[PDB]
RNA sequence: AUGGAGAGUUUGAUCCUGGCUCAGGAUGAACGCUGGCGGCGUGCCUAAUACAUGCAAGUCGAGCGAACGGACGAGAAGCUUGCUUCUCUGAUGUUAGCGGCGGACGGGUGAGUAACACGUGGAUAACCUACCUAUAAGACUGGGAUAACUUCGGGAAACCGGAGCUAAUACCGGAUAAUAUUUUGAACCGCAUGGUUCAAAAGUGAAAGACGGUCUUGCUGUCACUUAUAGAUGGAUCCGCGCUGCAUUAGCUAGUUGGUAAGGUAACGGCUUACCAAGGCAACGAUGCAUAGCCGACCUGAGAGGGUGAUCGGCCACACUGGAACUGAGACACGGUCCAGACUCCUACGGGAGGCAGCAGUAGGGAAUCUUCCGCAAUGGGCGAAAGCCUGACGGAGCAACGCCGCGUGAGUGAUGAAGGUCUUCGGAUCGUAAAACUCUGUUAUUAGGGAAGAACAUAUGUGUAAGUAACUGUGCACAUCUUGACGGUACCUAAUCAGAAAGCCACGGCUAACUACGUGCCAGCAGCCGCGGUAAUACGUAGGUGGCAAGCGUUAUCCGGAAUUAUUGGGCGUAAAGCGCGCGUAGGCGGUUUUUUAAGUCUGAUGUGAAAGCCCACGGCUCAACCGUGGAGGGUCAUUGGAAACU
RNA sequence: UAGGAGCUAGCCGUCGAAGGUGGGACAAAUGAUUGGGGUGAAGUCGUAACAAGGUAGCCGUAUCGGAAGGUGCGGCUGGAU
């Protein structure tokens, strides 16, 4: 997958949710050599391409993984930029950032494949399995505790909408899945829809 | 070539191991601007090594990736 | 139960009992739709030398009693 | 490398068809005769089917003629007869 | 002669039978008479018999016989059990 | 009607027209460089080139001769009191025959074949069918041989040449009934012809074993046996249509063309033979040439669809070559026979042999495409009740990123300058919240212990029931007792483990997001089109950043979209390419106007209804998924069917 | 006896694959030498055509000239006076 840290990440693509913001300390124009300078854009089918970026990044997937989920957008009949969206937010990659289960999704996403997270019953070793919306996500209970797994659940409360959660072991429902309006607005949806039209 | 046809093909890079009588390796690929030679020779592959010093074009030309 | 019972019009009735009727419909060119004519004979054998010229002649097929005869005659309607 | 029953059936037709030349060949035996015999209104011209009408049934009665053909043999024969 | 067999489908070690009554000069996946029912006995449990009986009193009355491992399946799930009566006819 | 934009390119500068080029997909791809692990497929595309070796079809003492070994009572003792040294009771096994089946299956290949071959729709009043299942006729008679054993010979050889012998459920003669059969009359369609009783010379089976218990056998169970029906199997024969191109292939055939009589085939006839007329076949391109197994299927196309066949299935053809037959139900037979040919091999030189397109392996050629692998545990088949053998089918392992899916190459900090150069009109932000210096997690990985399904289905393990049986095994049918597993202790689970050991590549010119210095001097060289280098190159070559995206990246070649440059859909013919120099005219195509018949063409309605991975929609199985099933949809295209007449 | 009939054998003529040549036909390869074409360099000479390009074109044709061109006869403007 991405397999880096954020605190540049933050300042190279359009946005990519490292933590609060890690622009604030250098000149946020660019990282750098060439940055503050004739400042070009790119085309609209480079924007789809940039927003396509500021998406790609950002659920840090590869392609035909972010680009095969945009077929079976194309079996569901609705808006195509954003029933791809809701299947996309329909699976494990958001259990291990946004309810805190570490300071960031890499510790927590090598969670799961130890099998120290074991949603929905004995084990779910990977996280391209979709949460089936209904299942019991879950935590080992030889893995309750660490120092992330407990920490930023204190920190971040709001387990997002349509997944719910528990402080018993830090267990979860996610019982339906979350429309458009519960996805940020970090990256437009919309923008991505058309460079994979091309 | 393997079915005796004679042509005139295009060594690419610098130095070379093509004296005469090297039992080569040929591709496709016409250079332009050049009549009749519309032939690429395979660098590094059948008898040839491909060329030494480049280090920027480093997977043709025959030069295994460093370290 | 039966045999095939196509129909016809002779063309040369040839020597000694072998008549030969001319079938023709319309088959279509599947990239164009457009429709031709076009023919098919299909020779009967003439048990006792029943049609004439001009007869629009129905004929029901059977198995070879010869090397062209897989027709044999039902229907004859009119002559020149 | 061949098998040992390539060797054997060899010999089993060997012997197989001396006894299918056996009897074949004493019904084309019988078809040279009985039936230039039957012919011509003979002193048996109607008594010697029972050798022939006998001999092409016992060809029909194992494996050495189809039935048909014995019905081919009675076609041409008891018209005569 | 014509026979039930065990004509299989599945990905890597893991059949999955559709039962086929053909005859045995045809290949174990040849071309076929009858795809009556089919039978993964290879589960943790269960061996899945789906059967359509009503075919087996044409078949085995004419000249289809059951052959060794697709006989007692049929004394098992008891599918040669109804044809029990039905061939004491 | 879920698709249909493109980028450039003729100038000093425009519009049209035109081809050409790239952007985008895929490949049995292969090559340069790279390379974590699983879960998955595919695997000489060339030489249908040639082959060493292994090695791949067998089957049954419950057929019966043999003969061998031989348990088996096995004397007297060979007195070494232990063997059989003898005899017969001699089983079982071996043989090796005679015997019935199989050999046409499984397996492999696409040369031939442009065709009924295949596909698809029909048809036989021209159809066959061992075995299997059911239906009835029933199993009478005699029987020589005959290998085996003895005998003679050859040759190291191989394997034979001769003399006498031996059993059968093998085999052959005698009569037995049948829709047999050609002679006499009553059914309808398809002229011929059929249809099912008719009624007659007819026609001949024949196999007996191990045995439940009985009867020193009887229904013969077993498993056959031969007589008259069927069910089935696969195959045959006959007409529809889909089926490459060349007229720089036009005149094609002469047993040909129709018929006339014999064949003979499961049937048909020019199929051949004696007869009759030249006829028949043709520009709608017969004829011939060249090329190619066909279809499903693949694939991309908005649809109009058409290109691939390694795939993966169905059919055809082939088995060193070319002929001829035998046997068998089924062959003109891939590990049968004979002939002829060409190649190869052994030899003691006398004559002997062999046909890898069955599975690996070898050589060859090629750019290249699997281990002289394991096990039959499962399935499936072969003969046998079964057990057993054969599986080089199959189920697995190997090897390959060649390709598909996940897995990786791992984190909260803290200097925007700790040590650091693709620059400087250096002062700097800086590679760079990069990082030393730490919190922490252990996918994989290290490695030491449980372990698994599949692996369930029999025959083995009696009571029985059903056809029941003189009674009972037997056979189909309930147990509940017990069988074995290549893969494999592999996968999996536990723990311990270090933040452990892991991405590569092309540009940074404009297309197109990724730039700057050293050489460099139209040189080296890049080069998809326009083009860079002549001493100030962002383009070359040298090096830091980034970028596109990950075990690949790039090149090469190959089909499609982009592209309506084949334009039915959806192209032009005045000057751009498209009218002969004009005609006239043969064929052909296409024709003014207005009424009525059919329902042919049109368009509809009742069903059957169109293919398996491919194809609509929704689930199930896969850890996701890769990859396999479900449920209708179902054809809405073809057939069996009813119709309607403006317009043809 | 094995004489007839048959059979093994014996002859006797029809058709045969392959062969053997035989003539050709067709196809491919090669051949001392050659003659048209393409690309490059255009090394060279001339300046034909484009300006009524110094003495308008163009077709069919015909002849000469190594070629460019020269001329001639019908037709065309896609030409100046």
């Amino acid at each position: 997958r991405f397999r880096g840290s954020n605190w540049k990440k933050s300042r190279r693509l359009g946005i990519s949710l490292s933590g609060t913001g890690k622009e604030l300390e250098k000149r946020p124009y660019a990282p750098g050599q060439h940055g503050p300078n004739q400042r070009k854009k790119l085309s609209e089918y480079g924007l789809q391409l940039r927003e396509k970026q500021k998406l790609r990044y950002l659920y840090g997937m590869t392609e035909r993984q972010f680009r095969n989920t945009f077929d079976i957008a194309g079996k569901k009949f609705g808006v195509h930029g954003e029933n791809f969206m809701i299947l996309l937010a329909s699976r494990l990659d958001a259990v291990v950032y946004s309810l805190g289960l570490a300071r960031t999704r890499r510790q927590a996403r090598q969670l799961v494949n130890h099998g120290h997270i074991l949603v929905d019953g004995k084990r779910v070793d990977i996280p391209s399995y979709s949460v089936k919306p209904g299942q019991t996500i879950s935590v080992r209970e030889k893995s309750q505790k660490l120092n992330i797994i407990v920490e930023s659940v204190e920190i971040n409360n709001f387990v997002p909408e349509y997944l719910n959660f528990d402080a018993d072991s830090l267990t979860g429902t996610f019982v339906r899945l979350p429309e458009r309006s519960e996805l940020p607005a970090e990256i437009n949806e919309q923008l991505i829809v058309e460079y994979y039209s091309r | 070539l393997s079915n005796n046809i004679e042509i005139n093909a295009y060594i690419p890079g610098i130095g070379h191991n093509l004296q005469e009588h090297s039992v080569v390796l040929v591709r496709g690929g016409r250079v332009k601007d050049l009549p009749g030679v519309r032939y690429h020779i395979v660098r590094g592959a059948l008898d040839t090594s491909g060329v030494d010093g480049r280090r920027q074009g480093r997977s043709l030309y025959g030069t295994k990736k460093p370290k | 139960n039966d045999r095939k019972v196509y129909v016809g019009k002779v063309v040369s009735d040839k020597m000694d009992k072998t008549i030969t009727v001319l079938v023709e419909t319309y088959k279509t060119h599947k990239l164009y739709g457009k429709r031709v004519k076009y023919s098919k004979k299909y020779k009967t054998h003439d048990e006792n030398n029943s049609a004439k010229l001009g007869d629009i002649v129905k004929i029901q097929e059977t198995r070879p009693l010869s090397a062209t005869k897989r027709f044999r005659l039902v229907e004859i309607v009119e002559e020149s | 490398a061949n098998i040992k029953s390539a060797i054997k059936r060899v010999k089993t037709t060997e012997k197989a068809e001396a006894r299918n030349i056996s009897q074949k060949s004493a019904m084309r035996t019988a078809v040279k005769n009985a039936k230039t015999a039957v012919s011509n209104n003979a002193d048996n011209k109607n008594e010697l089917v029972s050798l022939a009408v006998k001999l092409v049934d016992k060809a029909a009665q194992s494996n050495l003629i189809h039935s048909n053909k014995a019905d081919r043999i009675k076609s041409q024969l008891m018209t005569a007869n | 002669a014509v026979k039930i067999r065990l004509t299989r489908l599945g990905s890597k070690r893991n059949p999955f039978y559709r039962i086929v009554v053909a005859d045995a000069r045809s290949p174990r996946d040849g071309r076929i008479i009858e795809q009556i029912g089919t039978y993964n006995p290879t589960s943790a449990n269960a061996p899945e018999i789906k059967v359509d009986e009503a075919l087996a009193l044409k078949w085995l009355n004419d000249g289809a016989k059951p052959t060794d491992t697709v006989h007692n399946i049929l004394s098992k799930e008891g599918i040669m059990k109804k044809f029990d009566e039905q061939k004491k006819a």
